[PDB]
């Protein structure tokens, strides 16, 4: 039994860790009106995410309503999320983004192979990683009902989505797996793929939703320079980055990439990094 | 003493809801041979629609649920055999105590009226249920009677009394839901809501507010067919 | 002018929240509500939308309109206005689901288009009408709830972050300035397509971010078919005509409200035909 | 299959708020011997509730008419006794089928509690007319049932759970009614009340709305009493 | 502000008249109602009365207090507020003889309250508190009707030709400004006093200017013996504090207020004791 | 029968003139808010008054009830009252005093003796000549539920009443005397009865109603100055006019005066008088 009794917040989607277990603990109060008759499901497959565990995969506690809300037990995290620690230490170098992205692969398989659903969204935000140094991506599109419910939300500003999936009601993991790409491009770019900019700012390393949409759905997606990232890290990703889903690197030719098995044999303590981000 | 008598008990039953007890009483009422008054007749009236009215409306949903729809099917077709004979049995003691003590006794106008009306409502109410030469029958009668009390009442009854405008209504649920002819029905109760139009204001007050509500009706259920 | 003393008011309970800010069950005078931002700070965007709601909840006075009853502006700024019984709409459609009758439902698109078209008549666009804005006081009356960023005139878009409701050339946003009248009609149209659907619009379409740009490139439409199968044939060529793409061909508000006048002068307030009434 | 095709029926005759059917149809079900169910049981309580809520009533209005007050008080009188045949009769039977096969089969206790609280509330209604050495024996034998009902629930069941709340609420009306000591009443109603109080969230919402109303029921109550 | 051009509003029947003018069923954006001057002439004294009528109606904006929608100045000059179903308190009570439960009839007392409170509190004197100005829309709510000499403080007196709900402070006119807030709570009390009597005050005497006398010198007094039988004793206390003949005595409207809510908290709303409902 | 419908406006409490007779004739629209039933019993009263006729007696038609109003169907008079016309004139000789006092005396007697009514009500404005020269008194108390509404009414600006009646419920027909003598007083002197004005005033020929009343209850009926007024006139006004009920000019010793039969010898045309003032 969990409960928000035993609740002790600290810091900030509040920071409030649990009183009895000693553990600090994070509750996401993302809260709006739905039927509590379709509020009964929403708890039962986060019990299902709670009896998972994977090493690059968020601690995932049992979840509650409250007295009208929806509440998310989740584990800490020093380092929050990536957005934050992005726009504070700039940009990324490519080891530590082939990590992040090893990571993001291998967890989402384990999503595939254990709780047998897509992410059905992934964001840049929904990245974090531990304060020890472990990548614990979070908030999957696991139940339905919360999914219903947020589909009456608020307008996201950077919509990282594959355009087959919004154009088109057939969708695929490989849909996924386009976003997921361009969630690296963005982390490694460090703003949001809009065309390319000045190269000016890509020597030194607004706009509405509607339209960007339209740019993703129309215009391909953008390029990675050479000058700034190695060759195989930039075909690699743009090869995860195209539109057309029968070249879209799936999950074994995700895992076949060369600089899959650099960022496997390469030494990049997360902690270290994020200390000196810290 | 015995009419007075059970004529107070059946106010008394009135203000208790209780209905089989003056429908009783006012049955012995009738079967006396004494002219009934406008009290006791609209006392007849309201006992005995509300005792119809609450089979009738037992009788409507368990149609609509056997609508809904197989065992159940079964046992919603028995108990509406059971519906329809409590109000075959009911009506066919109104109509009779109506033609033995009432109709033939009736001297007054407003009173034949009156009863004609009544014969007409239950004749209608049977045709509800009435199927094949019952339907027939039924129909036929109903339609005799709903004539004649028309003829009656344009003849040597008030247009814009409440009698005539009731009458009136009941004319047009009675071409729509038995009938089933719309069209009649809408004609017929139009100009008779016409014709309480013109006279509106040449009677009282008193009169005129039951009348206008009951006109209110006849335009509610007239615009109820023409949505059609 | 409506200034309000802050130890006065008596905040009682966290009803909901929304809209720069969330919802207390106050008591001056008897039952209010106070809209109150939940960061202390004065920040200047958001003084100045506070501001403007002030000036235009001041510009309005009509029945089935929020009676504004005042703003305080210290310690944390807040809005008074009536405490309306019962929740807003959008809960008595999809989160209590009680059953409208056509006659009572049509009854809320006049009164709330009265509404609208008191906004109109004064030069103000509502700009952000939707189903958790009206509030059904009792015996089915309407008001218009929050004008957050609703304005006058002036002659800033703003996505609002609320979708299903926003029309499509104000998704498009195009000319810098795309919120008109026809915005409104278009909203008002959205909330009678949910009314008479009985569940959000466009149900089929599920993620957020497909459904903007479903309804912006004008690929997805609400699906007519889906209304009840019970409601009168004018009002539903009253919603689609009202919930048109192409923005010149949508009702202006006087318009849309002499069609409803029409629609309760034919109005078939009872399906049954009844008969002579149980005397007295 | 007689005993689902009887409920079918039951909630058949629900949707048609004819009582007698299901009042026989609920009597054949307890006569048959078999253990009755949650939903089987509620629907004989609300069956049975409603069938003498409707002569109750009568008999409140012809009594409130006979304190209004020489023949019509006669005739008030022996209506009076008519409706107090009825409610006899009818509360008779539903007593001999609880302690027929109800009671004595009830194996729950929950069930057990259940029939405890119809007997004393139908034990309530005869007092409400009972007088004389029938109105000690019916009062003696309701309060039996009753204080064997709320110890039967104070050691086995839960404090809020809607039984034993209205129960509570019973128990009050019983003795101010009755007992004519509104006293006791206040304080046993009050105290149950704040029992109920004390685990309002431990038990979920589906119970707690009903008990909310119910509570609120109390609420009312106890201040109509403390009102005097 | 609130000009109301003269073509738009569709005046439709003559309801009733009173209070320096007529009232008249419009059609402005929905149901309203417009006082009127009968005379077309723009007389001076009639004109500021207008004026002070205007301000003091844009002081409000309580749901309790009547919602004045605009004020038109082109040919006659007129109000146009909010059409309230239902006639005034005045026809509820010795027109239509509805019977009001003590329940209903002390939620309409301290919905009014409510409204007194606020019309002090930002500093106003109704001066016309009467029987014929509370307004009963439709659910048992209640408006507080016309201010035609209601003012602020502004620191005139007129019989205004209203008796039987004048204060005898205001009738004895000693110091040419008798108007305080008592004068108001006295006005209240006497519409409590008819409320729960059934009839017009004091209906033995029968000639107005021997009631206006009875009532100055004292020498007559509201008989609290008439009062309904069946009713809370501390409303009757309540309203014999309230007709105090003596000024300071008469409770001040925050008082009466608090005094009405315990009174609600200690209402017994069913005098029989309701058992074990019929469940759902 | 009467009604509304056959009413022809002509000039104004409207001068509404007959249709379809022939005769000018006024309604009285004073309306307000009274339970119907009550309403029935205005109209069988005002009959009775119909079938009443005195040769100093306003002409009486059959009232009704309208669609929310209650009119009285009165006959014309050019004359209209007596309130304008004093304005008009100023002030009144003692000849057209007398004559007026002897019609409104045998006037009420008339009513006395026949509707077995008291007046309940006396005012100069209900004072009123014919332009033929005929003193016409009207709009009695004779029905009670319209004085019963009337309680419920405007406020008084003089209030020419006796306070016998006034502070005491015990009342009688010498109460209307003493009404009628002080509007005989008001008349005279063509201005409210407040204490004696100046002698300036007096040579040529805004206050509360509360205190009015209290002045009237309290201090005596002014007296009439004797350098205007005949000695007879005076003194039998006065008479009249006493607030002891023991000495007030009852009906009989109203027509001992001499002052009467010097009225009653007099020739006054009242056409003439009016003429001259119109
Ligand atoms: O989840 C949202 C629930 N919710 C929001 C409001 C609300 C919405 C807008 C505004 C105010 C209150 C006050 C001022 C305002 N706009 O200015 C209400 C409400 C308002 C009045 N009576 C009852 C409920 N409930
Ligand atoms: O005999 C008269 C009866 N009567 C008077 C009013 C009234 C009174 C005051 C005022 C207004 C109307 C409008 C403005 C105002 N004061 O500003 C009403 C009324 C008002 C609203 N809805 C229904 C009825 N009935």
């Amino acid at each position: 039994e969990l409960k928000d009794d035993d609740f002790e917040k600290i810091s900030e989607v509040f920071k409030v860790s649990h009183k009895p277990s000693g553990l600090v603990m994070a509750r996401k109060l993302i809260h709006l009106e739905i039927k509590p008759a379709i509020r009964n499901q929403i708890i039962r497959e986060l019990q299902v995410l709670h009896e998972c565990n994977s090493p690059y995969i968020v601690g995932f506690y049992g979840a509650f309503y409250s007295d009208g809300e929806i509440s998310i037990c989740m584990e800490h995290m020093d380092g929050g999320s990536l957005d934050q620690v992005l726009k504070k230490a700039g940009r990324i170098p490519e080891q530590i983004l082939g990590k992040v992205s090893i990571a993001v692969i291998k967890g989402l398989t384990y999503l595939r192979e254990k709780h047998k659903i897509m992410h059905r969204d992934v964001k840049p935000s929904n990245i974090l990683v531990n304060s020890r140094g472990e990548i614990k991506l979070c908030d999957f599109g696991v139940s339905g009902q919360l999914i219903d419910a947020m589909a009456n939300a608020f307008v996201g500003t950077r919509s990282y989505m594959s355009p087959e999936r919004l154009q088109g009601t057939h969708y695929s993991v490989q849909s996924d797996i386009w976003s997921m790409g361009l969630s690296l491009v963005e982390m490694a770019v460090g703003r949001y793929p809009i065309p390319p900019p000045d190269a000016k700012e890509l020597e030194l390393m607004p706009m509405a939703i509607f339209e960007l949409l339209d740019y993703i759905v129309n215009e391909p997606p953008p390029k990675l320079p050479s000058g700034v990232f190695s060759l195989e890290f930039q075909d690699f990703v743009n090869k995860c980055l195209i539109k057309n889903p029968a070249e879209r690197a799936d999950l074994k030719q995700l895992m076949v990439h060369a600089f899959i098995k650099r960022s496997d044999a390469e030494e990049v303590d997360f902690a270290g990094w994020l200390c000196s981000t810290i | 003493v015995d009419k007075e008598e059970l004529v107070q008990r059946a106010k008394l039953a009135e203000q208790a809801e209780r209905y089989d007890d003056m429908a009783a009483a006012m049955k012995e009422v009738t079967e006396t041979g004494v002219e009934l008054s406008n009290e006791e007749r609209n006392l007849l009236s309201v006992a005995y629609k509300n005792v119809v009215g609450a089979r009738r409306s037992s009788w409507r949903v368990i149609s609509s649920i056997e609508q809904k729809t197989e065992r159940k099917q079964q046992m919603a077709k028995e108990y509406r055999v059971k519906v329809e004979k409590e109000l075959r049995e009911i009506c066919y003691d109104v109509l009779g105590l109506l033609d033995k003590h009432l109709i033939p006794k009736a001297s007054n106008p407003e009173s034949k009226v009156f009863y004609l009306k009544m014969k007409g409502d239950y004749y209608r109410y049977l045709a509800e249920v009435a199927t094949g030469e019952t339907r027939n029958s039924v129909v036929e009668d109903s339609q005799k009677a709903y004539q004649d009390a028309f003829e009656i009442s344009k003849a040597k009854m008030q247009p814009t009394h409440p009698i005539r405008l009731g009458l009136a209504l009941n004319f047009s649920v009675f071409y729509y839901e038995i009938l089933n002819s719309p069209d009649k029905a809408c004609q017929l109760a139009k100009q008779a809501f016409d014709d309480a139009i013109a006279e509106l204001d040449t009677l009282n007050e008193d009169s005129y507010k039951d009348s206008t509500l009951i006109m209110q009706l006849l335009r509610d259920n007239l615009t109820l067919w023409t949505s059609d | 002018d409506w200034e309000i003393e802050a130890s006065e008011v008596m905040l009682s309970t966290r009803i909901g929240s929304g809209s720069f800010g969330t919802v207390y069950k106050g008591k001056w005078h008897g039952d209010v509500a106070v809209k109150i931002l939940k960061v202390v700070d004065p920040t200047p965007e958001q003084f100045q939308a506070f501001r403007n709601e002030v000036a235009v909840l001041r510009k309005t006075r009509h029945v089935n309109i929020l009676l504004f009853m005042g703003y305080m502006t210290k310690d944390n700024l807040a809005i008074v206005t009536q405490w309306c019984e019962g929740s807003s709409l959008y809960k008595h459609l999809h989160v209590q689901e009680t059953k409208f009758q056509m006659f009572q439902l049509i009854d809320i698109a006049r009164q709330t288009a009265q509404g609208m078209d008191y906004l109109h008549a004064k030069n103000i666009i509502h700009r952000d009408m939707k189903s958790n804005n009206i509030f059904l006081h009792e015996g089915l009356t309407v008001k218009i709830g929050d004008f957050g960023l609703a304005t006058v005139k002036s002659r800033v878009e703003q996505p609002t972050g609320s979708v299903l409701w926003m029309a499509p050339e104000v998704i498009r946003m195009q000319d810098n300035n795309p919120f008109s009248f026809q915005s409104d009609v278009y909203s008002y149209g959205i909330v009678l397509y949910e009314l008479m659907t009985g569940e959000l619009p466009y149900s089929h379409i599920n993620n957020r971010d497909q459904i903007i740009f479903m309804v912006g490139r004008g690929y997805a439409s609400p699906d007519l078919s889906k209304l009840y199968k019970n409601c009168p044939k004018a009002m539903k060529r009253l919603v689609a005509d009202c919930v048109k793409k192409v923005k010149e061909e949508r009702p202006l508000f006087p318009q849309i409200l002499s069609s409803i006048e029409l629609l309760q002068h034919s109005l078939p307030k009872i399906n049954r035909s009844a008969s002579e009434p149980s005397l007295h």
